[PDB]
RNA sequence: UUCAUCUAGACAGCCGGACGGUGGCCAUGGAAGUCGGAAUCCGCUAAGGAGUGUGUAACAACUCACCGGCCGAAUGAACUA
């Protein structure tokens, strides 16, 4: 309904610097540095006092200043990457086949491998993105860690190995197999 | 057999769904309206049915 | 025939009675079953010491084909039945109407021993007077 | 609506100008049964008031012009809380206050306050409940006719919630590792607050 | 030798079978033809109506002690000349029984009643009635509650 | 295995399977002939639930003889009896009617015009005068 | 078809060694026995057959699968022998499946087989008439036996406590029952202790697993992974015979021969 | 456009309780809030329906109305074109 002027607030904190170009966003931390390419919105940064940043929608419409608080989103998520990292937590779910999944290398690009789903001999492969740490962890059976800076980067190859070990044919009520992630937080514990 | 948990966490993704019922199409528990275009985003959702 | 024909004809079926020897958990699709094919749960009873039940109904011989396939793919083939048959009951339903419950079973019936289809109203085998 | 909230005002009013004392009583996982089995025993003795902390706030403020000493109330009117108002020895009435301690039931995805051991004795039920024994992996033998696990196995940590499976066995068994009681928080008296023990 | 419990709704005045005796008196293993009619003497006083059956079993000793229901007892307050169950199904439970009673079915009650004045614990035990569908004084039984309420059939304070 | 109330060979087994196995053997080695399986018929009783409420009448070819009767429903419990042994046919009358009397409610005049029983004379079907 | 439909009698003539005619509580005198076997149907449409076997014997052989677990006609198969009071002997079949799909790692083919034994013991404790009591199957005392029919291997708990007798010396009476449930060897201290105890870190395996299906898991390693320089290592230590032809077998068929 | 909740704290969010008479009456082979007809009560109450659903053969066990705890300013519903 055209808003006058529409604001929302992104809170940076002590040890992260943010350099903000027309719409190029860089966040360099503690953890590494990230970049996003803000270009398709619209929208203006300003900074307040070195450790808050005004993003503002002048004369937005309904679908403008949604997307605006959108931006806040993805770039707090990219401060609380470099600050805090980000971990996903999946578990193997499986009636009958263990699934074995490791880390195997063709051509030095680190392909995540998945044997014995559901009995199939076909091998699948999932690619881990540049910035993805991928770790199995003991004392916790069955799980595939995912370790990285940017959300967006750690929650889509998670939902890769997710989407890759779905079951065809079959009721997918009854066969529950797959790679589900069982939990969404951060490197950093309690932080 | 799988976990209690673990089925739980697979029942979360495969069965704890909703479906439209003039699509068939599958959204989330708590969506009020369809996603897609087809059906013109209809009200008009079940959840989606438990095995036996 | 004419007293007959006049006094609500109806026939009756015979009802085998049937206990089943059920574990604790699978005594559920026993009803499921029962209420299928119209069998009446007469008692549960517990065998002392063991989880079995044992449940005696009522299932009538009409309904009772392809009952234990059933009965066992509802129960996981825990269910044990035994089956004889114990007395007749009636059909409530007219056996003259030939849409009705029982008109449909005897007009089967009378088509396969070679006799007509409709059958000879009481206005035949009564003299008007 | 303002209405029926200014009767709780006029009540807790009358309430707060006859007796003498008060607790701030913190009610927390308490059940509907267990605070009426607290107000039965203080019945003539005590009675209990708790409600929209918001209100209690409010209604207090309202009144400290007319009555200045209930100030102090405010800043421990925090979380879920009663207010016990009193004319009776504090002594017997913190002891009556904090008595109902209760076992509630080990539930599901229920944060566990300390490690969950079962132990190798014999139980009494019939090998029938053995599935829920062999779900959570404890091993169990049958001895006269009843379940006795044969060694000692904990099925739930300390903080992890106890899991559904780990739940189930414990009600079984009457394991619970929390039992809750209404704790107090501040004693108010004739004008003085104070710490309750 | 301890004291187990456990609770049946056998019907008054007549005995009961294994069926809902030996899924629990079984593995104890009290003779459920003895407990039967240790549960009709219970009854026995509370004839033609469900009721409560406390046991003791403290190792084959069954109590068959009646436990109270309001219920039961407002049914056994109409004092219900015996009912055929047998002879025609949907049977009513009818009546005027006074004010007294229901005093008189209240102090047994106030033990585990939380109605602590006997006046909360008669228009409870009076509520039963008005679902049983009988009369009290002639009226309404959500009357006489209201009655009470307005002081005009206070209660003896005993 | 046994004869049926319907006049066809009736081979009982434990279940589907256990069935497919016996008639199996039964057209290759056992009998050695080829034969065809079919659901068993069942069979009925006619009854009435009436009190032929108007008068039944017939009369004879010859237009000479002329029967006036009606039809009731026998009570289930002498049903039973009959079937069971408790009421004989061979039994005497106004003898057997001291049984059929006082244990069945009739009144003995009608329970001592007794005919015969039907069918087979011995049925549960009364014909009274 | 593949399956049994009937149940035929066939007799079996067996020599035995003094030692273990010794290890008998029965009145006996000999060296050989004559064996009356059985083989009745699985299927519960057959299950009359079983019956009439349960009355014409004594015995009964429990096979359970490792996979499946305890079944329903388990269930009922073994119902109707405790019935007749027949003694079963159980023995755990299909482990051989669990080795190459199931991938039991070191604990969970141990945890199987104590989930079985103890659901197959509810049944006989619960349909058993007071007139044996010690009806009950159990590993450690020799009642029940693990292998794969398939392959044609199978071993029970007295097989392995006499086989160490003849290369370690040790005591057998009380390793044949210390061999089964919470019992861990602890190297390093020489001390058969009776719980986990952490190990003071890095929590010990059970003699089960280490002593038991360690070596099966070693071979099976071997062979399917195809470690040709490493199998005869093990074979010898095993104290197996050569064949001019046997060995010159691939991963998948050794399990035929040296098993 | 209309009607509602709302600093005496609204919606949403997360967490706690969700009782006692009482397994209300009658039926049912079993029916305990949750297959049914009818009765839609009282007490304690901040609050709890003779019950919102799942569920059990029947119990149980979760869940929801209902009331609270945290945050603090707007929100919800039904319609119109
Ligand atoms: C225990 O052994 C028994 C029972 O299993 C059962 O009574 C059944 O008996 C067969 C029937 C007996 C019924 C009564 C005699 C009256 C009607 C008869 C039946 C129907 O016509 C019902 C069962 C099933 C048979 C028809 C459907 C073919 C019967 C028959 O013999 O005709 O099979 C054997 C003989
Ligand atoms: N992999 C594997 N399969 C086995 C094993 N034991 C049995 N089987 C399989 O189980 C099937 C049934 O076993 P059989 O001995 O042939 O026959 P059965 O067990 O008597 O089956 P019925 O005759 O129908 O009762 C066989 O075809 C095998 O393939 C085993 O130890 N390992
Ligand atoms: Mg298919
Ligand atoms: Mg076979
Ligand atoms: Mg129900
Ligand atoms: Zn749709």
């Amino acid at each position: 309904m055209k808003y006058i002027q529409t604001e929302q607030q992104i809170e940076v904190p002590e040890g992260v610097t943010v350099s903000i170009k027309s719409r190029i966003v860089k966040v360099v931390g503690p953890r590494g540095t990230l970049t996003k390419n803000l270009k398709h919105i619209d929208v203006t940064f300003t900074k307040v006092n070195n450790q808050l940043i005004k993003v503002a929608v002048h004369n937005g419409g309904r679908k403008h200043v949604a997307a605006l608080r959108t931006v806040k989103s993805l770039v707090d998520n990219m401060i609380t990457g470099v600050t805090k990292g980000y971990k996903y937590k999946m578990r193997y779910v499986y009636a009958h086949f263990p699934i074995n999944v490791n880390i195997v290398e063709k051509d030095g690009a680190k392909f995540i491998e998945v044997r014995n789903f559901l009995g199939d001999k076909k091998i699948r492969n999932v690619p881990v993105r540049d910035g993805v740490t991928i770790e199995f962890s003991t004392n916790v059976k069955d799980e595939i860690v995912l370790s990285g800076n940017s959300v967006e980067d750690v929650s889509q190859n998670a939902a890769d190995l997710q989407q890759i070990c779905r079951v065809r044919n079959k009721d997918i009520r009854k066969f529950l197999d797959g790679i589900y992630v069982s939990h969404k937080g951060f490197i950093t514990e309690d932080l | 057999i799988i976990e209690p948990s673990l089925k739980a966490l697979a029942s979360k993704y495969n069965c704890d769904k909703s479906v439209c019922r003039k699509c068939y199409a599958r959204l989330p528990p708590r969506a009020t309206n369809c996603r897609k275009r087809k059906c013109g985003h209809t009200n008009q959702l079940r959840p989606k049915k438990k095995l036996k | 025939y004419a007293g007959f024909l006049l006094a609500d004809p109806k026939i009756q079926e015979p009802v085998f009675l049937v206990e089943i020897q059920c574990p604790e958990q699978a005594v559920g699709g026993i009803y499921s079953v029962l209420n299928k094919k119209r069998g009446q749960v007469v008692s549960e009873e517990q065998r002392p010491g063991t989880p079995l039940f044992t449940v005696k109904a009522y299932l009538p011989v009409n309904e009772s084909f392809g009952f234990t396939g059933e009965l066992r793919q509802a129960t996981g083939g825990q269910a044990f039945p035994q089956m004889v048959f114990d007395h007749w009951s009636t059909l409530g339903s007219d056996p003259l109407d030939p849409t009705s419950k029982a008109g449909e079973i005897v007009l089967a019936a009378r088509k396969r021993h070679g006799m007509k289809e409709e059958v000879p109203g009481w206005q035949e085998y009564y003299d008007k007077l | 609506i303002r209405e029926k909230k200014a009767e709780y005002f006029a009540k807790l009013r009358e309430y707060l100008e006859e007796y003498k004392s008060l607790f701030v009583v913190g009610v927390d996982n308490v059940s509907s049964q267990q605070m009426h089995e607290v107000r039965k025993e203080l019945r003539g003795r005590a009675v209990v008031l708790m409600g929209k902390n918001t209100m209690v706030r409010r209604a207090i403020r309202g009144f400290l012009s007319d009555l200045p000493d209930f100030e102090k109330l405010l800043p421990f009117v925090k979380g879920n809380v009663g207010f016990v108002f009193t004319n009776e020895p504090l002594t017997e009435i913190k002891n009556v206050i904090v008595s109902n301690r209760v076992a509630a039931p080990a539930r599901a995805g229920a944060v566990a306050p300390e490690d969950i051991w079962v132990r190798a004795v014999n139980t009494g039920m019939e090998p029938g409940k053995t599935s829920f024994f062999q779900a959570l992996g404890v091993p169990t033998k049958i001895a006269r006719g009843t379940i006795e696990i044969v060694s000692d196995v904990k099925v739930v940590d300390a903080g992890n919630k106890v899991g559904q499976s780990e739940a189930s066995l414990l009600n079984l068994l009457n394991i619970s590792p929390f039992t809750f009681g209404l704790t107090v928080v501040q004693v108010y008296d004739n004008g003085q607050v104070f710490p309750s023990s | 030798n301890e004291v187990k419990y456990l609770y049946l709704r056998a019907v008054g005045g007549e005995v009961g079978a294994s069926a809902a005796l030996a899924p629990k008196i079984g593995p104890l293993g009290l003779s459920p033809k003895k407990v039967g009619e240790d549960i009709a003497k219970a009854t026995k006083e509370f004839k033609g109506i469900k009721v409560t059956v406390q046991l003791k079993i403290q190792n084959r000793q069954a109590a068959a002690s009646v436990v109270p229901s309001a219920s039961s007892l407002v049914i056994t307050a109409l004092k219900e000349p015996p009912r055929d169950r047998k002879k025609d199904k949907n049977v009513k439970h009818s009546g005027n029984i006074q004010l007294d009673e229901i005093i008189e079915i209240a102090r047994q009650m106030r033990d585990k009643s939380f109605g602590r004045t006997l006046a909360s614990v008669t228009k409870e035990i009076l509520g039963t009635a008005q679902s049983v569908g009988c009369r009290v004084d002639f009226k309404n039984p959500h009357d006489i509650i209201e009655g009470i309420n307005a002081g005009e059939i206070e209660i003896p304070e005993n | 295995t046994y004869m049926s109330e319907s006049g066809e060979h009736i081979v009982a087994g434990t279940g589907e399977l256990h069935l497919e196995i016996c008639l199996q053997d039964l057209e290759h080695d056992h009998a050695g002939v080829p034969l065809k399986i079919s659901p068993p018929v069942v069979a009925y009783r006619e009854t009435v639930e009436s009190e032929s409420s108007q008068t039944a009448l017939s009369k004879s070819p010859n237009k000479h003889n002329r029967i006036y009767l009606k039809a009731e429903p026998i009570d289930e419990e002498v049903s039973l009896a009959i079937e069971n042994g408790i009421i004989n046919p061979r039994d005497d009358f106004k003898a057997r009617a001291r049984i059929m009397a006082d244990d069945y409610g009739w009144d003995v005049t009608d329970a001592r015009k007794i005919w015969c029983f039907g069918p087979d004379g011995n049925g549960p079907n009364l014909v009274i005068d | 078809r593949g399956i049994t439909i009937k149940s035929t009698a066939i007799s079996l003539y067996s020599e035995m060694s003094d030692e273990d005619v010794k290890e008998i509580k029965q009145k006996t005198d000999g060296n050989s026995f004559l064996i009356n076997l059985i083989d009745s149907p699985g299927h519960v449409d057959f299950s009359s057959e079983v019956t009439a076997a349960l009355r014409v014997t004594d015995g009964a052989l429990v096979v359970v699968d490792t996979i499946e677990g305890v079944c329903v006609q388990t269930e009922t198969v073994l119902r109707q022998a405790l019935g007749e009071r027949i003694k079963p002997v159980v023995v755990i079949n299909k482990v051989d499946r669990a080795l190459l799909e199931l991938q039991v790692s070191k604990e969970d083919l141990y945890q199987t087989f104590a989930r079985t034994v103890e659901s197959v013991n509810v049944i006989v404790s619960t349909y058993a008439d007071e007139v044996l009591g010690d009806v009950q199957v159990y590993p450690a005392r020799g009642t029940v036996a693990f292998g794969s029919g398939l392959h044609g291997w199978a071993f029970t708990i007295r097989q392995f406590a006499t086989r160490y007798a003849k290369k370690f010396g040790v005591d057998k009476a009380k390793m044949m029952d210390r061999l089964w449930g919470d019992s861990f060897f602890n190297p390093k201290t020489k001390k058969w202790t009776n719980k986990d105890t952490d190990a003071e870190g890095k929590p010990l395996e059970r003699a089960f697993n280490m002593f038991i299906l360690d070596p099966i898991f070693r071979l099976f390693t071997a062979i399917m992974n195809f470690k040709k320089d490493e199998i005869p290592v093990l074979l010898e230590k095993l104290e197996i015979v050569l064949k001019g032809d046997e060995k010159d077998l691939e991963g998948k068929a050794l399990l035929k021969v040296v098993m």
